[PDB]
């Protein structure tokens, strides 16, 4: 999962898991 | 890979609304952002707000807020740029960025040219 | 609201010449992600940006090995191994760290 809310584009998929 | 397909240059006068077109070619759009980045000549390059078509979220620079009302063709694949009750700022040209698959945003426009008389 | 300058704003070199253009911002442009995010994009005369620099000191799919940033903080560096009159033209520096992104002042680099 992701630890936030949001949209996860592509900048924020260091934060998958 | 990435390609931005922007209109090219409009000749108009103040107190219109224009919408100036970037249409996206090679992708889809709701996968990557749409950032508008402004370039006057009397300016670097001055970046207004992003749209992401997906789920409607914008963010904004507030200088040129609600000047520019951005908005998109969702399904058609092409953003828009709805450049609202002009003054000579409007005088500029456009830059449509995409994001990158990487952490920021790979391929510019073409450059669409609003000038006003 | 980060304001990034560069110097200089004019920067002639010769054929396979190793330029360097110092970029500074106001203030630290780190990510609260721990990265830096610092992208550098390039500019020809009647066309528009293209990405050859990302995440400081990486490189774009298609850029050539010659191009490369460093630094820390707020001052950082473009570096360029190899100038040719292909690579002339004007570098803007780019963070996506704070909203609202702010772009470079534009450094024209020229044979």
């Amino acid at each position: 999962g992701y630890p936030t809310f949001g949209e996860h584009k592509q900048e924020k998929d260091l934060e998958y898991g | 890979e990435v390609q931005l397909q922007q209109s090219g240059a409009e000749l108009v006068k103040p107190g219109a609304s224009v919408k100036l077109s970037c249409t996206a070619s090679g992708f889809n759009i709701k996968d990557t952002y749409i950032h508008w980045v402004k370039q006057r000549p009397e300016q670097g390059l001055e970046w207004i707000g992003k749209i992401d078509p997906a789920n409607g979220n914008t963010k904004y620079d507030p200088k040129f807020q609600d000047k520019a009302t951005i908005t998109a063709d969702t399904s058609s694949n092409t953003a828009y740029l709805q450049l609202s009750s002009l003054t000579s700022e409007d005088t500029a040209v456009y830059y449509c960025a995409n994001s990158n698959y990487w952490f920021d945003f790979d391929y510019w426009g073409q450059g669409t040219t609003l000038t006003v008389s | 609201d980060v304001l990034m300058t560069q110097t200089p704003l004019s920067l002639p070199v010769s054929l396979g010449d190793q330029a360097s253009i110092s970029c500074r911002s106001s203030q630290s442009i780190v990510h609260s992600n721990g990265n830096t995010y610092l992208e550098w994009y390039l500019q020809k005369p009647g066309q528009s940006p293209k990405l050859l620099i990302y995440k400081v000191s990486n490189r774009f799919s298609g850029v050539p090995d010659r191009f490369s940033g460093s630094g820390s903080g707020t001052d950082f560096t473009l570096k360029i191994s190899r100038v040719e009159a292909d690579d002339v033209g004007v570098y803007y520096c780019y963070q996506g760290s704070h909203v609202p992104y702010t772009f470079g002042g534009g450094t024209k680099l020229e044979i």
